[PDB]
RNA sequence: GGGCGAGGCUCCUUCUGAGUUCCCUGGAACGGGACGCCACAGAGGGUGAGAGCCCCGUAUAGUUGGAAGCCAAGCCUGUGUAAAGCUCCUUCGACGAGUCGAGUAGUUUGGGAAUGCUGCUCAAAAUGGGAGGUAAAUUUCUUCUAAAGCUAAAUACCGGCCAGAGACCGAUAGCGCACAAGUAGAGUGAUCGAAAGAUGAAAAGCACUUUGAAAAGAGGGUUAAAUAGCACGUGAAAUUGUUGAAAGGGAAGCGCUUGUGACCAGACUUGCGCCCGGCGGAUCAUCCGGUGUUCUCACCGGUGCACUCCGCCGGGCUCAGGCCAG
RNA sequence: GGGACCGAGGACCGCGCUCUGCAAGGAUGCUGGCGUAAUGGUCACCAGCGACCCGUCUUGAAACACGGACCAAGGAGUCAAGGUUUUGCGCGAGUGUUUGGGUGUAAAACCCGCACGCGUAAGGUGAGAGCUUCGGCGCAUCAUCGACC
RNA sequence: AAACUUUCAACAACGGAUCUCUUGGUUCUGGCAUCGAUGAAGAACGCAGCGAAAUGCGAUAAGUAAUGUGAAUUGCAGAAUUCCGUGAAUCAUCGAAUCUUUGAACG
């Protein structure tokens, strides 16, 4: 779709700054974030800590986690690993977990600051079931 | 704005009271200002006009005419001044209604009831003037 | 942080104050605007670097935004008044809007807009006689 | 404005929310050399030359 | 289920904000004819009835006789003195009672009685 | 954090400075403020009927 | 325990701010321009047009006078071996009948342990009776006292005495009724039941003359307006009359394209630059001081004094200028 | 050689060639009349050619049938309750202040106690988006093999 | 050529749309509790200087007493009011009265 459903402002933001990049970057890691941006919320599912905590379990550590959608909080997970997780939102236990293990909270602009080819990046998406 | 509940700010409310109001309200309603040196004598800015009193017009066409009032029309809210008149198609001198708020008393029809409206009015002045001052 | 001129910009692209707009085009009546058109390029109040041209009693007088003093609106404008010649006029605002990197974009505009001002602090010449025309209108 | 920050405090439930940006400044952010440096090279211009 | 004429039974609460502002000045009312005592009465502590909520516990009608004694109130007096009185309910256990006696020994700490006439 | 310059009486200031609340820096979200807004001017009406 | 009772609280009542300042438009400022002032009052209404300060009111505290309920500081008296609360106990402890209940019929309820009610037939009890819990070993256990009675509040409200409001309707709308509307009118009757608001600021609602039997008409007059004549604000369409232009050998109306006739909107009226002269002036370049700013760019004051800078006039030249064409 | 219709774009860039520039990524040069109803436009009429009277209903379709004297104003998929799908928003294993209470500049707005409604209390291979230190890591999910209640 | 029929314009008609107004309605909220044998609600007949209706009143009849305000009513006529006053008023308030025939209607 060329214009996002989304009213708000700061994802308009998020959708030029990630066109600018899917045009002039031969990355496709863009290219997937800018249409993970479009799609609306029930095709955005969330993503909680336990299914993340799953995915660093092998040698995945030291590596980016990269959601678009918001991450959510499990009850179920007594351990948190240390890791380095951008977002679109955060929930304040999920923030607050993260933080208290040590980890660091970005935001998909601070992604494309800091690695714009998406270099050392673990992508996950939520169960669409 | 207003405050006390049994106040009303209603339009029509306003328009039928006023249209629909005794004589002894259109009484109050028909009153004109006083003159400044009459003023600065009472202490008294307006009251209720009445038959005897002297005006001078401030305000339509027949403005500056001084005369005596003759009559306080009070049904159709104007005020009868002496000399200021018009004439009909048959040469006979019918007077012009002036409402009161257009005229400024120069002269007083006084009585033993009005020097106690002059009176009243002076008391409440100088009452919050001493309250306002100290 | 949270607000910037892109932001700004996105609340005020639809509706603004300054926004007049009827049929073959959209104005805007913004101090700030230069060209009077609605565009994020344009838009004075919008954007952190902008210039704005409005006339005096004899020449022009230039307001430029200061960046530092962006939240003190009573010392935010930079404001000089060119009584002089046009051309040391022009001069001086082209200075002011390229040398330093302060909108080098507005530059042609803000030198148009100085002589579009400057033009019409010439005296008018008077309109020549409307001359009636055909046979209904001459009779 | 002392007490400002005492009210939001007091909100039960509610915390002042977090942003989904970082950096609303996309000029800052576009013409950084983390992201220039990584650029591919243009394809054009703003406006192209008519060939036929 | 619009088998019954219910467009000649339906009520509308348009009258929540006034009615909220008529009960206000209901409890400001009986303030101001008894000024310094509370506009309410002292009421005792009990247990819930069923399984559900036998780990909870409200606000009960009266205090028994028993309990009433116990702390040191007369009878014909306590309601003189604000305390809810109820003769239909027992105590039945002792941990009623000692809740009861030291609610109501808490009550006559915080009390301040005027001398009749 | 940044703070903010108090102004007396006169208009000029007093040298009295204060931080800036942390409300401040809250998102701007047009697109809530007009959901709330439209919802918020419902609430003061009054009904009519025939 | 009784009787007086200052005073107080409600509610009606009098009184309480500031421009009719100067110009112009206007029949009339309540409009615009300038100068003010009040504001616990910039709600509303009226006044010859949109008025905080012309007038009534509006805000806040006081301040006059009055009505009826209730409270009440205090002041007089009380009284009789009078009433009352608790305690203890080798003394007592009365509790509702054609009513419960059983059978039956009808009705009702989510409710045959009949959910309730009523009629008929029979008709009780006293460690009793009622309703429940329970396989738990026998009706063990639990909880209440029916057939007499009173009692404020929280609840309802298309009516009564008022009051305040609305993202409601605006004379075919909104109640049937904005008006001498449940009227006029219709029906034997029960009942049915309309249509109908607006001159103007002020009637100043045509004096007088003239024609006509009169109704009315024409002069003249009132008004800012008779293009506001009580067949009255504005005054559409259907339909009609007069005047102006035109068309029409058994339909008109419509589409494409010229022509004739009538009537029109634009466009153009000169601008830019350069070169010679002649006037009026030094915001010419540079440099020096302050200020600002984007920190190298400007402004201001001086220096600048006249092959430099800016206006105006008089000539010449270039370029660009409208419509139709070769 | 003789005609007809058209001139689209608007600094340079390219592909080429008959070379002091060319006809090669779209028209320029010279000249005349007029500068106003002259071109142009709008109505009225004549002329050449074209052209059933609308709607509804039936049917494969027509035909029949029905409504249509004219104008003005009014005039018909609305509200509520309960389900359900999708989009936007907030918070997210939770969510819902508005029954009520507490303030208020008083039917607004602001705040909230206890309950309550709904929900909650483990992989391989063919793959597979994506990352890679280019050795391999591999989301969601499908085919199948799975593990458990 | 006129007339007639049709089209357009202008002005004048017919008619009452549009626009602007609104002492009306509709809906919501708040305070309070008050008809009658001491004759109610309703029905009738009378009463003004000049009134038919609406309104008010009842042979004391568009009204009397009392209280308050303080100089009118008004379409016309006539008195007023001595105006330094028991005091005008189609005034307001309202605690005293008058109150025809019926109607629960009661010789």
């Amino acid at each position: 779709r060329k214009a996002p459903k989304s009213d708000n402002v700061y994802l308009k933001l998020l959708v030029k700054l990630y066109r600018f990049l899917a045009r002039r970057t031969e990355a496709p890691f863009n290219k997937v974030v800018l249409r993970r941006l479009f799609m609306s919320r029930i095709n955005r599912p969330p993503v909680s800590l336990s299914r993340i905590a799953r995915n660093l379990k092998n040698g995945n550590e030291k590596k980016t986690v990269v959601v678009v959608a918001t991450v959510t909080d499990d009850n179920r997970l007594l351990q948190v690993p240390k890791m380095e997780v951008a977002a679109l939102r955060f929930t304040a236990k999920a923030r607050a977990r993260i933080e208290a293990a040590g980890g660091r909270t970005l935001t998909l602009d601070q992604l494309a600051l800091e690695k714009p080819t998406g270099a050392n990046t673990l992508l996950l998406r939520g169960p669409k079931n | 704005m207003k405050v006390r509940p049994t106040v009303s700010s209603s339009r029509r409310k306003a328009r039928k009271a006023h249209f629909s109001a005794p004589s002894s309200v259109r009484r109050v309603i028909m009153s004109a200002p006083l003159s400044k040196e009459l003023r600065e004598k009472y202490n008294v800015r307006s009251i209720p006009i009445r038959k005897g009193d002297e005006v001078q017009i401030v305000r339509g066409a027949h403005k500056d005419k001084e005369g005596k009032v003759t009559s306080v029309y009070r049904l159709k809210y104007v005020i009868h001044v002496e000399r200021v008149t018009r004439e009909k198609a048959t040469g006979q001198t019918v007077p012009i209604g002036i409402h009161p708020s257009n005229v400024v008393i120069t002269k007083l029809h006084l009585d033993k009831d009005r020097e106690n409206i002059l009176a009243r009015i002076k008391a409440g002045r100088e009452q919050v003037a001493k309250a306002k001052g100290k | 942080s949270n607000v910037s001129a892109d932001l700004i910009w996105e609340v005020s692209r639809n509706y603004n104050s300054f926004l007049v707009k009827q049929r073959t085009g959209t104005f805007s009546r913004d101090a700030l605007n230069l060209t009077n058109q609605h565009s994020r390029k344009h838009a004075g109040f919008v954007n952190d670097k902008a210039l704005g041209i409005v006339p005096a009693e004899k020449g022009v007088k230039v307001i430029a935004k200061k960046v530092k003093a962006a939240n003190k609106p009573a010392s935010s404008l930079y404001t000089v008044t060119y009584k002089s010649t046009a051309r040391k006029a022009y001069k001086a605002i082209a200075s002011q809007a390229a040398k330093h990197g302060y909108r080098a974009d507005l530059r042609q505009a803000a030198v148009a807009r100085a002589s579009a001002i400057l033009r019409s602090q010439r005296p008018v010449k008077p309109e020549p006689p409307k001359k009636l025309r055909g046979a209904a209108a001459r009779r | 404005i002392k007490q400002l920050d005492a009210v939001y405090e007091s909100k039960k439930g509610f915390f002042l929310p977090a942003n989904i940006v970082s950096q609303a400044d996309l000029s800052r952010l576009i013409n950084s050399t983390e992201i220039q440096s990584v650029l591919r090279a243009p394809k054009g211009e703003a406006r192209t030359k008519r060939a036929c | 289920h619009f088998r019954k004429h219910w467009q000649r039974r339906v009520r509308c609460h348009f009258d929540q904000p006034g009615k909220k502002v008529t009960r206000r000045l209901a409890r400001r009312a009986k303030a101001a004819a008894l000024a310094p005592r509370p506009v309410d009465k002292l009421r005792p502590i009990v247990r819930c009835p069923t399984v559900k909520y036998n780990r909870r516990t409200r606000l009960g009608r009266g205090f028994t006789l028993e309990e009433l004694k116990a702390a040191g109130i007369p009878r014909l007096l306590a309601p003189t003195i604000g305390i809810a009185v109820d003769h239909r309910r027992k105590n039945l256990s002792e941990e009623s009672l000692a809740a009861n006696v030291q609610r109501l020994k808490d009550y006559k700490a915080r009390l301040i009685l005027f001398p009749r006439k | 954090r940044p703070t903010v310059t108090v102004f007396g009486a006169d208009g000029k200031p007093t040298g009295a400075t204060e931080v800036l609340p942390k409300v401040f820096s809250a998102p701007i979200r047009p697109d809530i403020v007009k959901h709330v807004h439209t919802g918020m001017a419902k609430n003061k009406r009054q009904p009519y009927a025939v």
